[PDB]
């Protein structure tokens, strides 16, 4: 259990007005290779996370060039540089010194002036529904399924991730016995059946493809809605 | 501007039945696509310039045995294209195929014609840059994997070491990715041995091969370089050798 804290935008942003997302964790992200493990990202509003920046400075592709990615190893911060409307919006860190992967509570902004997803879901407590993740691409074999748990109106919750590849599966602690991670190789999809669902279970669920060469969440999905 | 090696591998998947090196893929035969025996010698002799030079300059401009491995691949796959017995064509290489023919004939005989006219071309064109195509391929894929091993090895040991009674390939998200990152190239490398491989048999079975020397894919490794152990190569290639247990495996 790893300690990740992020702060407040207290007042509304200013478009152009730059400004600093802070993130702090409670151990050294650098590894044995001298390398900072993290990860900045952006939810729009109504849309699903995007990687930003990872491994510290290392600009995502795609992502604007006005992001930065500074950090001394345990204090790092982003950088909104000529703030635009697009970005308002909910920013998330990860590390990854040692599982689980724990994203902040994340930080909020203002505004001053692909993978397949199965559909939503509701069924009665204690029950168990498989939802699926389809990737079209042909690294779904070569690639990390991640699966991601968005209560409404919180921070993520990493649920694990499987490689289809040879089978393997990292099983966050708190999910233990609730997750059940398979894949379809054939038709290259991804499945999570929770197990006897609690009413704390009901929430939007992500899935996020992680390369295995880079090691980024670039691919998201629609999302899955369960409820009780 | 030849690309960097081992910025891009032997695609299999174009011609499935062989694996292409890209170093023959950039081969610059320009000017082969635009008597006449002794035309074709000067249009070859710009591609055969141009390649030698470009080659040297993607070698940084150093004089070492790297070097004159690139012109060596480089020159016979020259012959192989001006004989008709390249086996990569593909795109405009196919072209320059056609080209020669109506240069020198369509004939049963004419076939015969080419090789003659190349074995006393080499000596020259060979000079313009400063065994069958598959049995060179093989000394090519051989020097790729002993170059290639120790930095997937090397980038293996930086994120998956010590016992943090344990290795870190459990528990380590960091090096849970690094190991399989090297799965990626050591399965890459298998699956090309096995396609590659084959094309060495299915040449020296149906065709008549008088070198004796090499009976086996093995024995073009063993014949290239000194430190080539045939067991060592099995297990490394299987990934059951005594690093990849070492790394990898949490059991």
């Amino acid at each position: 259990d790893i300690v990740i804290t992020q702060d407040e935008l207290s007042n509304p942003v200013t478009s152009g007005e730059s400004v600093s997302i802070s993130c702090r964790s409670s151990k050294s992200l650098l590894y044995q290779d001298g390398k900072t493990y993290l990860n900045w990202f952006l939810q729009r509003p109504g849309q699903s996370p995007q990687l930003l920046i990872y491994l510290m400075s290392t600009r995502a592709s795609g992502v604007s060039d006005r992001f930065s990615g500074s950090g001394s190893g345990t204090d790092f911060t982003l950088e909104i540089s000529r703030v635009e409307a697009e970005d308002v919006g909910v920013y998330y860190c990860q590390q990854l010194v040692e599982y689980p992967l724990t994203f902040g509570a994340g930080t909020k902004l203002e505004l001053k002036r692909q993978l397949q997803q199965s559909g939503p879901e509701l069924v009665k407590p204690g029950a168990s529904v498989k939802i699926s993740c389809k990737a079209s691409g042909y690294a779904f074999i070569s690639s990390w399924m991640n699966w991601v748990k968005q209560r409404p109106g919180k921070g993520l919750e990493w649920i694990g991730r499987i490689y289809p590849g040879d089978g393997d599966t990292h099983y966050n602690g708190k999910f233990k016995g609730k997750a059940t991670l398979t894949a379809d190789k054939s038709s290259s999809t991804a499945y999570m059946q929770l197990s006897s669902l609690t009413s704390e279970d009901s929430a939007v669920y992500f899935c996020a493809r992680e390369e295995t060469a880079t090691g980024g969440f670039d691919y998201w999905g629609q999302g899955t809605t369960l409820t009780v | 501007y030849k690309r960097k090696r081992r910025e891009r591998d032997w695609d299999c998947n174009t011609k499935k039945d062989v694996c292409i090196p890209d170093r023959r893929y950039q081969l610059c035969m320009k000017e082969l696509t635009n008597f006449r025996k002794l035309y074709l010698k000067r249009k070859l002799i710009y591609d055969a310039a141009v390649e030698g030079d470009l080659l040297l300059k993607l070698n940084n401009y150093r004089y070492n045995k790297d070097f004159c491995k690139d012109i060596r691949w480089s020159l016979g796959d020259f012959g192989d294209i001006i004989m008709g017995t390249d086996m990569e064509g593909i795109g405009y290489s196919k072209v320059v195929e056609n080209n020669l023919r109506s240069i020198f004939g369509t004939d049963e005989k004419a076939q015969q014609r080419r090789k003659q006219w190349w074995n006393e071309s080499k000596a020259q064109i060979w000079t313009a840059m400063m065994e069958p195509q598959i049995y060179r391929w093989i000394r090519e894929w051989g020097r790729d994997y002993v170059s290639e091993l120790p930095t997937e090895v090397q980038k293996l040991k930086e994120k998956c070491d010590g016992k943090i009674t344990d290795k870190k390939v459990c528990k380590v998200p960091p090096c849970q990715n690094a190991c399989k990152s090297y799965d990626q190239w050591i399965t890459r490398k298998k699956n090309q041995w096995d396609v590659l491989s084959n094309k060495f048999i299915s040449v020296k079975n149906a065709e008549k091969v008088q070198t004796a020397g090499i009976v086996t894919p093995y024995d073009i490794l063993k014949q290239e370089l000194d430190e080539f152990n045939e067991v060592a190569f099995e297990n490394e290639i299987n990934k059951r050798d005594g690093a990849y247990i070492e790394l990898c495996v949490c059991s």
